[PDB]
């Protein structure tokens, strides 16, 4: 069987421009294990991204958290990119800052 | 009060890429504290929590020896799983595992689990009595009858009733400042318009512990589910969890709607408004 | 945590009720074993218990009872043999700590021959062709005899070892003493040890 | 059954290396290595499951080297040997699918380390005949075997009647002693008692076999004498009327 | 504490 990854993009704190914060990408409830998650700054891959450790929910569906130390502005566009076997093309979820 | 402890394993085969990948993490109620990566150069049971670093080298020399005992047992197990199902050697599959003890407010044993899973579906499990198995399919009753000749249930039960519980209270005591204190949710409400009279409210609750919470968008003393976008609870990064619930409203009725946050850290269910 | 063997050294007579204790650390539910090591060879498994029948029987007639209330796994034998003289280790598997065996302090057991017809005597033995010494044999004496060793230079003395003539139901102790000196006489060698007055010498 | 080991006894001088080779029983997929000091409990060193190492007692050093490359047999190796390493190394196997998890040990490998090899000597054997004083008093004849001037205390004694081993009526001191307790060469005593009616007729062969674990063909021997190799020295006597 | 693991 296979499951579809649910993706949430958000910040660890409320958005305050110019102040250090943390961006998150939560790939929850998916299967199988192999998943490629990238963090993008206006389209470029963020080089220093530390990911969570692999686990799974009750339904044997894995969840992961990808974070990096970012500082937001009013025009910088941060988005999460996720590649998976159950995706015909890499899904990109943009970050509505007050989502 | 009531707490728990879990251990998760994940074996995934990779044909043509050498030995498969074994990933094992250790969970207390909502806090990971150990991890093992079969492709990590350390090859040890590295910690992932502050309070667990107090344990001496004999602890890590023991945990490492019997998690590498698992990687070699579950890889050995993956080949057996193929010929049990008569699958292809050049194919990839996933073998998982989960079991841990649940304790009450006095360290008293409450429940115990034990479940394996082959490719997203259950394979074998331990019943609530902790002495009888429940194989999912015929290829598992082959294994079930192996763990019946060998009294495996009387050892795993001796672990969950014993080693698991007696060791878990040591973890709660070693980290009483973190695992025993529950943070309350910080709540506030936002407002987003779309049309000239349609607006989108959103109830927020960030930074709490544990994850079990309920967000309810009512409307004039009557609950509502129509046009109520709701996302699953997500982690934060520090050890807290976030969750929002949205609702689309017309301009003029915003003073009618209400939001409620029911959690443990609040000894009263809050009732927000606009 | 550790395992404890309180009985450090026991010496009984042949055919006595035997009990060796081995208590674990009050909290664990470990696998239990009992091994024996003759002084020359390696260990040898005797018993084991995790199935759930408190009393366990095994090889060499030994038994054992598991008492979780007392946290003990004690060896037993209603009638000890002379061949049971060896070191007795108990082994537990501390389950959550891994799978390595955790051994005890080590019980060393000797057995004494409950002789019935004492017949103490000392004899000189005919020497070999390619040997110059002349040995003396103390044998067939009662168990409570004390063998005091020699004092002279060329004279050596051993301790008692038990023979088992399994056919005639005959068992007896023994002793050796020898030297290569001409003056050294076997009729006057064992005087340095405490022996009864009825020591039988050749005519 | 059962677990095997090779060799059983050896001895080296400090500074060089040693190596032991264990062989467990069929289809056993877990193997432990233990060390047992003289007169003490066996200490845990390392343990395997299927060609790969899972643990090593941190109270050890990297000088110890163990491996089970082919999945069945294991080989221990020790570099920079010292007197503090002299003990008995015992192999042990299990099944990991037996819930009691029974470990079955082998005969083990005793070792010894010194500061020099100016100590090795092979045993001389001599059999002594019972006197007719005891013979014409009890209908029983008691023989006495000996073993003098050997080193170390790695002997293995056994009696033989007519080329066939006998144990009923055989007694032997479980441990040897020092001929010079102030230093030292070792000596051991042994006996065999049978009825005199089996001593007088001249068809019974009374041979006392003393097997000694000595040096091997790879060791260097410098002393101007015969090399004390691992051999079997036996003395015999004949029936007498 | 990690638990004891068995094979199928």
């Amino acid at each position: 069987i296979q499951r579809t990854p649910k993706i949430q993009v958000y910040s660890r704190h409320p958005a305050e421009n110019g102040k250090s914060n943390f961006l998150n990408c939560y790939v929850s409830g998916f299967h199988p294990s192999d998943i490629e998650v990238d963090l993008l700054k206006n389209g470029e891959r963020i080089e220093k991204v530390e990911h969570s450790d692999l686990s799974f929910s009750k339904d044997w569906s894995f969840y992961l958290l990808y974070y990096t130390e970012f500082t937001p502005t009013e025009k910088d566009e941060y988005a999460c990119r996720v590649n998976h076997v159950t995706l015909s093309q890499p899904k990109i979820v943009k970050w509505d800052r007050d989502m | 009060g009531s707490h728990s402890m879990r251990y998760f394993s994940t074996s995934v085969s990779r044909p043509g890429r050498g030995e498969p990948r074994f990933i094992a993490v250790g969970y207390v109620d909502d806090t990971q504290f150990v991890r093992f990566d079969s492709d990590a150069a350390s090859q040890r049971m590295e910690p992932r929590a502050p309070w667990i670093e107090q344990e001496g080298p004999e602890y890590w020399d023991e945990e490492t020896g019997k998690v590498k005992a698992h990687s070699q047992t579950d890889r050995e197990n993956l080949r057996i799983a193929l010929r049990y199902y008569n699958q292809s050697e050049a194919g990839s599959h996933t073998l998982q595992m989960m079991f841990g003890c649940d304790v009450g407010s006095d360290g008293r044993f409450l429940r115990g689990y034990h479940q394996y899973a082959y490719d997203g579906k259950d394979y074998i499990a331990l019943k609530e009595d902790l002495r009888s198995w429940t194989a999912a399919d015929m290829a598992a009753q082959i294994t079930k009858r192996k763990w019946e000749a060998a009294h495996v249930a009387e050892q795993q039960r001796a672990y969950l009733e014993g080693t698991c519980v007696d060791g878990l209270r040591r973890y709660l005591e070693n980290g009483k400042e973190t695992l025993q204190r529950t943070d309350p949710p910080k709540t506030h409400m936002t407002h987003h318009p779309i049309s000239d009279h349609e607006a989108t409210l959103r109830c927020w609750a960030l930074g709490f512990y544990p994850a079990e919470i309920t967000l309810t968008w009512q409307r004039d003393g009557e609950d509502q589910t129509q046009d109520t976008e709701l996302v699953e609870t997500r982690p934060a990064g520090d050890g807290t969890f976030q969750k929002w619930a949205a609702v689309v409203v017309p301009s003029g009725e915003e003073q009618r709607y209400t939001c409620h946050v029911q959690h443990e850290g609040l000894p009263k269910p809050l009732t927000l408004r606009w | 945590q550790s395992v404890t063997q309180p009985d450090i050294h026991i010496t009984v007579s042949e055919g006595a009720s035997l009990e060796l204790r081995c208590n674990y650390s009050y909290g664990a539910t470990p696998y239990l074993f009992w091994y024996v090591q003759s002084p020359g060879q390696g260990l040898q498994l005797l018993l084991k218990y995790f199935s759930g029948d408190t009393l366990v029987q095994g090889i060499k007639g030994f038994e054992a009872e598991f008492k979780r209330s007392q946290s003990s796994f004690n060896l037993r034998k209603p009638s000890v043999h002379w061949s049971d003289a060896a070191e007795y280790f108990c082994a537990v598997v501390f389950t959550g700590g891994g799978n390595k065996l955790t051994f005890g302090t080590g019980t060393q057991l000797k057995v004494e021959l409950n002789i019935q017809n004492p017949d103490p005597a000392v004899y000189q033995l005919r020497d070999s062709k390619s040997s110059d010494k002349s040995v003396c044999l103390f044998t067939d004496f009662d168990s409570q005899t004390n063998v005091s060793q020699s004092k002279d230079s060329d004279v050596y003395i051993t301790d008692k070892c038990v023979l088992d003539m399994r056919s005639m139901d005959f068992k007896s102790n023994s002793a050796v003493a020898w030297s290569n000196k001409s003056d050294f006489a076997c009729a006057n060698a064992f005087n340095n040890s405490i022996i009864p007055e009825d020591t039988f010498f050749p005519s | 059954t059962g677990v095997s080991q090779d060799p059983r006894h050896k001895i080296t001088k400090r500074g060089q290396n040693v190596t032991f080779r264990c062989d467990p029983i069929s289809e056993h997929n877990r193997l432990y290595w233990y060390r047992q000091t003289l007169g003490q409990g066996p200490e845990f060193l390392t343990y395997f499951q299927n060609e790969a190492q899972l643990e090593k007692s941190r109270l050890l050093s990297d000088r110890f080297s163990a491996e089970r490359p082919k999945g069945s047999f294991s080989t221990l190796e020790i570099q920079r040997t010292e007197q503090g390493d002299s003990a008995m190394y015992l192999c042990a196997s299990s099944l990991r699918d037996r819930v009691p998890e029974t470990q079955y040990f082998g005969p083990g490998t005793r070792l010894l380390v010194l500061e020099d090899l100016k100590n090795v000597f092979p045993p001389e054997v001599a059999v002594f005949e019972p006197s007719e004083a005891e013979i014409s008093h009890t209908q029983k004849a008691t023989l006495v075997c000996l073993a003098t001037g050997f080193y170390p205390d790695h002997v293995e004694l056994s009696w033989w009647v007519n080329g066939k081993e006998v144990h009923s009526g055989v007694c032997t001191d479980p441990q040897p002693l020092k001929e010079q307790p102030a230093l030292s060469r070792y000596a051991l005593s042994s006996r065999l008692r049978v009825s005199a009616t089996f001593w007088q007729n001249p068809r019974n062969h009374f041979r006392c076999q003393v097997q000694f674990y000595g040096l091997s063909e790879n060791d260097e021997w410098t002393q101007d004498r015969a090399k004390p190799v691992t051999q079997i020295v036996s003395a015999e006597a004949w029936g007498r009327a | 504490r990690y638990p004891l693991t068995f094979g199928w």
